[PDB]
């Protein structure tokens, strides 16, 4: 069955840039059967392009779609915010009669943010149920890569927790990131200092937030 | 206006049979090309069935002979019966308008979320995050529940402005858990509430968590 | 009273699919031979007969249908089959009883820049019966709204056309076809082949 291989899995481009992504298939279809699809997180696909180069309504001009036979290419010019996505295209010509590739994820540059730390101590009503759940929240930074490390009365803790990333934010292409802490109640009580120490590279040097349990 | 809303995804254990439900405004289902189009969690789109206006149906290899596409032209709505449903089926499944060469995929309904497992639904437990101190933090934990999704709003809608609500994590115990921040001005915490509405449909939980200074 | 398959394989010029062009053929002898001792033909598929004996038999009269498709929608032109040309192009019935012969044509129909005067139809509402020719231009509606003759939103023209251009993967590639059916109805027979 025809094959879509998109190319590059992931591409990483300033606003004003020009984005080229790749559909090369593994045998040679006729152009009027070719489309492309832009999806945001937790949305439909949205039809971009139709016939290899034909602009569906709503696509803006910075949008142009090429190629024919085995290889077909989206160009967005003029690269936004708001186009951070996940491109896919899609073949409509040969059997089974409809076939996708695996998708390229487009993210946004920016300038370097560091995040905002907090740091949130259980709840008396967790506790109460006999668990402790304990988050340290990262906010609005870029670019992704993070280091969150939990320190317990000074030692550094690992296994039991947890991190999250939202999608990068479409307006302003930030990151936040949340990591939890898990712990019984009674482990909770044996210990004081509670520490979460960020390491990312918009600070000059790793932010700690901590409580003691109790205060 | 023109639209397609989906319904009737959920839990199901594997074996077990699901029909979803896919209502169109506008569109006239038995008109067009309608087609089911698949995504499982983090991966990318597969297409499942098509029923012509003529009535003819085509599958995907994968779903042959368990997945049947069919419509109710009084109730102008689509439908698929999915039978032995197992794992590799879980995804959220998207109906759809294809004009082919004059326009391919150019209408999607918004998706309805199909798991498919042997675990049992599970209402979520909600805790405060309270604020400490500028600027302010807070939030809820939503911990425990099965299956997705959970959906978080603010203030009944009021409060989106520096909102974030995490993806879920699947904890090693097979039970989800998510949190759902927000920035506010300080001064702020002294002059407004601040209540996150938790929703889980699969269990029908409702929870409204006042989030308060400790 | 020599049978004029040339008419309708060497044409010129072939019918698109929606508008298949119909030959009737009586009062003349056949002589398959020509046809099934060809290398041309990609497909040469019987149904409730034996070309081999073609040209021992005699039929009240044959019909020559004739027109282009894309290579990939040859296996519809068959007895049973679904998709878009055996549902609103052309129907044969289950009962069938003829030849299909299909060749690729790409050499004639194929032009650099892409020959798009080929087109099928598109959207119908309804499957075709057997041997239905609908050549209706009517804007389908798609939607609710009634379209006043005018293309746009859920407002389609109904035909669509064929890109053919010679570097084409051979499933988008046009092939010629001919269908031949034979009618035994209850009266003197007119079309037999050579040793009849
Ligand atoms: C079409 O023309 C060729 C030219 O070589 C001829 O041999 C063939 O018999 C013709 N087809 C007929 C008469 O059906």
């Amino acid at each position: 069955e025809i094959v879509l291989t998109q190319s590059p899995g992931t591409l990483s481009l300033s606003p004003g840039e020009r984005a080229t992504l790749s559909c090369r298939a593994s045998q040679s279809i006729s152009s009027s059967y070719l489309a492309w699809y832009q999806q945001k997180p937790g949305q439909a696909p949205r039809l971009l392009i139709y016939g290899a180069t034909s602009r569906a309504t709503g696509t803006p001009d910075r949008f142009s779609g090429s190629g024919s036979g085995t290889d077909f290419t989206l160009t967005i010019n003029r690269l936004e915010p708001e186009d951070f996505a996940v491109y896919y295209c899609q073949q409509y010509g040969s059997s089974p009669g409809y076939t996708f590739g695996q998708g390229t994820k487009l993210e946004i540059k920016r300038t370097v943010a560091a995040p905002s730390v907090f740091i949130f101590p259980p709840s008396d009503e967790q506790l109460k149920s006999g668990t402790a759940s304990v988050v340290c929240l990262l906010n609005n930074f870029y670019p992704r890569e993070a280091k969150v490390q939990w320190k317990v009365d000074n030692a550094l803790q690992s296994g039991n927790s947890q991190e999250s990333v939202t999608e990068q934010d479409s307006r302003d292409s930030t990151y936040s990131l949340g990591s939890t802490l898990t712990l019984s109640k009674a482990d909770y009580e044996k210990h004081k200092v509670y520490a979460c120490e960020v390491t990312h590279q918009g600070l000059s040097s790793p932010v700690t937030k901590s409580f003691n349990r109790g205060e | 206006e023109v639209q397609l809303v989906e319904s009737g995804g959920g839990l199901i254990q594997p074996g077990g049979s699901l029909r979803l439900s896919c209502a169109a405004s506008g569109f006239i289902v038995s008109r067009n090309y309608m087609i089911w189009v698949r995504q499982a969690p983090g991966k990318g789109l597969e297409w499942v069935s098509v029923i012509y206006s003529g009535g003819s149906t085509f599958y995907a290899d994968s779903v042959k002979g368990r997945f049947t596409i069919s419509r109710d032209n009084s109730k102008n709505t689509l439908y698929l019966q999915m039978n032995s449903l197992r794992a590799e089926d879980t995804a959220v499944y998207y109906c759809a308008r294809d004009l082919e060469v004059a326009g391919a995929i150019d209408y999607w309904g918004q998706g309805t979320l199909v798991t498919v497992s042997s675990a049992s639904t599970k209402g979520p437990s909600v805790f405060p995050l309270a604020p400490s101190s500028g600027t302010a933090a807070l939030g809820c934990l939503v911990k425990d529940y099965f299956p997705e999704p959970v959906t978080v709003s603010w203030n009944s809608g009021a409060l989106t402005s520096g909102v974030h609500t995490f993806p879920a994590v699947l904890q090693s115990s097979g039970l989800y858990s998510l949190s759902s921040v927000v920035t506010v001005p300080s001064s702020s915490l002294g002059t407004q509430t601040y209540i996150c509405n938790v929703n889980h449909k699969p269990s029908n939980t409702k929870v409204d968590k006042k989030v308060e200074p400790k | 009273n020599l049978c004029p398959f040339g008419e309708v394989f060497n044409a010129t010029r072939f019918a698109s699919v929606y508008a298949w062009n119909r030959k009737r053929i009586s009062n003349c002898v056949a002589d398959y031979s020509v046809l099934y001792n060809s290398a041309s033909f990609s497909t040469f598929k019987c149904y409730g007969v034996s070309p081999t004996k073609l040209n021992d038999l005699c039929f009240t009269n044959v019909y020559a249908d004739s027109f282009v498709i894309r290579g990939d929608e040859v296996r519809q032109i068959a007895p049973g089959q679904t998709g878009k040309i055996a549902d609103y192009n052309y129907k044969l019935p289950d009962d069938f009883t003829g030849c299909v012969i299909a060749w690729n044509s790409n050499n004639l129909d194929s032009k650099v820049g892409g020959n798009y005067n080929y087109r099928y139809r598109l959207f119908r509402k309804s499957n075709l019966k057997p041997f239905e020719r609908d050549i209706s231009t009517e804007i389908y509606q798609a939607g609710s709204k009634p379209c006043n003759g005018v293309e746009g939103f859920n407002c389609y023209f109904p035909l669509q056309s064929y890109g053919f251009q010679p570097t084409n993967g051979v499933g988008y590639q046009p092939y010629r076809v001919v269908v031949l059916s034979f009618e035994l109805l209850h009266a003197p027979a007119t079309v037999c082949g050579p040793k009849k």
